[PDB]
């Protein structure tokens, strides 16, 4: 009754296929084959309400066939991952966002940015730069460490919250439009009837 | 309580016609009016309506004209640049309920007329 | 589908039992027994629309039982008759109007005044007085001659017109009240929903 | 989505009671609320409602109070000068449809509560 679908997009060697497994099975693997592309399902309890999460990790070889994007775009949330040592991954994330914008053709979609593997490795890309990019793009930024299991839950919860906010806004706007049309028609009917009553009373 | 129709017939393609629907029952100045159409073997389709603002169908937009005169409770439909695919039978409709009624709903109106035939040759 | 009921009230020797028969059967009688009390039915065509008229002439002996007034008050129109030679009939008409006021308990009822037998007999009561009483009472006054058959049709048509006007006014007022209540409730709902939408938008 | 009620029980005649009904499902600031009553063997009867203005029934007019608090989505009913004839079961009700719904119609309200018992002794 309450299911949300999320897609995780990143680059090569930036923590791909290492966050979903840690979130689901609570276990870590040092090496995994990137050729594996699989979907995961898990139930959660967020804000006192149970929910279902489907997670799809973008993997596999380079593909551009129309059937791939036809089977895709079913996602409702998008999480883009990056590390603090790949300007190449920065540019890849920018290009991926630019492409999904036009592919979905929706003005705004639930989008979150995640920085992985920060505590252990050396740190190069400035937090000021990361926050500036996040503020310029208009999407939340979250720092997550895969091996220590911190940040994933809050990032997923915030993405779900964004989805809920968008749905509520759409519903409220539609209802307001309907009520406004109601009011206009009733106003015209009342004006006509009152004018007729006045004209009839004037005769007698 | 009574509506009368005039102007139907058979004409050629590309000409212009003008049809009239007059309410002779009682005062109808507080009653919205409109026109519906039906082709042989098809379903009812709303064409135009008179309300707070003019409402039009998608398939005949930009060509038809609807006029209302409250002096004699008459509604006139003027059709120009007519296409041969409009040969059908047209009905005049009116509304009387005080509560809200959908304008495009065929089952929300309660007063109906006999109807006229419009035919266009090749 | 369209039936109206009228009651004709007068006094002794003021043209009673002589107007209804002339209207219905188009014939005149010089003498009639006042003890006869009967009801008449007739179809008419007024303003292009057919109608049914039931006519009841107040006759018989003086009765004050509650059963009489229970069988009565079913009338919708009232016609009070008088001549130009009986101040007693004037006072009787005034008293009858005063009594029907409280009997019906209605603020206003369809009421017409008719002056009978004017052309032939000598004329005493002033037309200025009659018109002054009519204007003071707020009811139409019509001069009718029984034997020459003039005025009855127009008097009945005007009474029917008053009935129609009252019905139309009541219907229009009721419809306006209902529409106003609709308007109020819908407006409050719209205000609440718009406030909620603004509050939700302010968060994001 | 979910409504929880509290405050019922059995008391003596002439005392004063206060019942609470809290909506804990989602936002309800745009949802009108109200109360209905049912005696053993009788039918449903509307008691009070909260709208643009306070509404009351004729049988309990002038001695019941209805209060609303949008801080926590709560509606409170205060009953004083009790009578033994009011021993019954009360339901808390709410409305959600954007279109117009009659306030006194029992079938025009979407969401419903569970029910609380009020008993008055002689
Ligand atoms: C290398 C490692 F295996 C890895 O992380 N991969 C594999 C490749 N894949 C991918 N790669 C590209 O482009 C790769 C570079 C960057 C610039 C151009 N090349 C050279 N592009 C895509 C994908 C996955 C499928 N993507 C796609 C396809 C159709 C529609 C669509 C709509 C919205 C968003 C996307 Cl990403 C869409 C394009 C996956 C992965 C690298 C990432 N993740
Ligand atoms: C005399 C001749 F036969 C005649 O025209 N009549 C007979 C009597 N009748 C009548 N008379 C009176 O009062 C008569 C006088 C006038 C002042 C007081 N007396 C002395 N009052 C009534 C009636 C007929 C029944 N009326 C009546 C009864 C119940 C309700 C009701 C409601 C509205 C109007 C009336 Cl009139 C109501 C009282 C009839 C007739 C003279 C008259 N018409
Ligand atoms: N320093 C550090 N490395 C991590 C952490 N989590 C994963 N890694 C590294 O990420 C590598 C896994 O490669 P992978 O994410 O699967 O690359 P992919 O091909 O894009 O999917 C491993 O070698 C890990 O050493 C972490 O919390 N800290
Ligand atoms: N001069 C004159 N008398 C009329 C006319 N119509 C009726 N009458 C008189 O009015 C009387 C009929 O009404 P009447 O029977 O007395 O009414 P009621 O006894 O009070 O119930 C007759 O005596 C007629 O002479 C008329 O057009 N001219
Ligand atoms: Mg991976
Ligand atoms: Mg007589």
């Amino acid at each position: 009754m309450t299911e949300y679908k999320l897609v995780v997009v990143g680059a090569c060697g930036v923590g791909k296929s290492a966050l979903t497994i840690q979130l689901i099975q609570n276990h870590f693997v040092d090496e995994y084959d990137p050729t594996i592309e699989d979907s995961y399902r898990k139930q959660v309890v967020i804000d006192g309400e149970t929910c279902l999460l489907d997670i799809l990790d973008t993997a596999g070889q380079e593909e551009y066939s129309a059937m791939r994007d036809q089977y895709m775009r079913t996602g409702e949330g998008f999480l883009c991952v990056f590390a603090i040592n790949n300007t190449k991954s920065f540019e890849d994330i920018h290009h991926y966002r630019e492409q999904i914008k036009r592919v979905k053709d929706s003005e705004d979609v639930p989008m979150v940015l995640v920085g992985n593997k920060c505590d252990l490795p050396s740190r190069t890309v400035d937090t000021k730069q990361a926050q500036d990019l996040a503020r310029s793009y208009g999407i939340p930024f979250i720092e997550t460490s895969a091996k220590t299991r911190q940040g994933v839950d809050d990032a997923f919860y915030t993405l779900v919250r964004e989805i809920r906010l968008h749905k509520e806004l759409k519903q409220l706007e539609e209802e307001l439009q309907a009520i406004e049309e109601q009011l206009a028609q009733l106003q015209w009917k009342a004006q006509a009837r009152k004018e007729k009553l006045a004209q009839l009373k004037e005769k007698l | 309580v009574q509506l009368q129709e005039s102007g139907g017939g058979l004409v050629q393609a590309g000409d212009s016609l003008r049809l009239s629907c007059a309410a002779s029952g009682r005062t109808f100045s507080t009653y919205p009016m409109g026109w519906f159409r039906q082709a042989p073997g098809k379903e009812r389709e709303f064409v135009a309506a008179s309300s707070s603002r003019a409402y039009y169908a998608d398939s005949v937009k930009g060509r038809f004209t609807i006029s209302r005169n409250n002096a004699k409770n008459t509604v006139y439909l003027q059709m120009n640049s007519l296409k041969p695919e409009d040969t059908a039978v047209y009905y005049c409709v009116a509304d009387s309920s005080p509560y809200y009624r959908r304008y495009d709903a065929a089952q929300d109106y309660d007063y109906w007329g006999q109807g006229t035939q419009v035919t266009v040759s090749s």
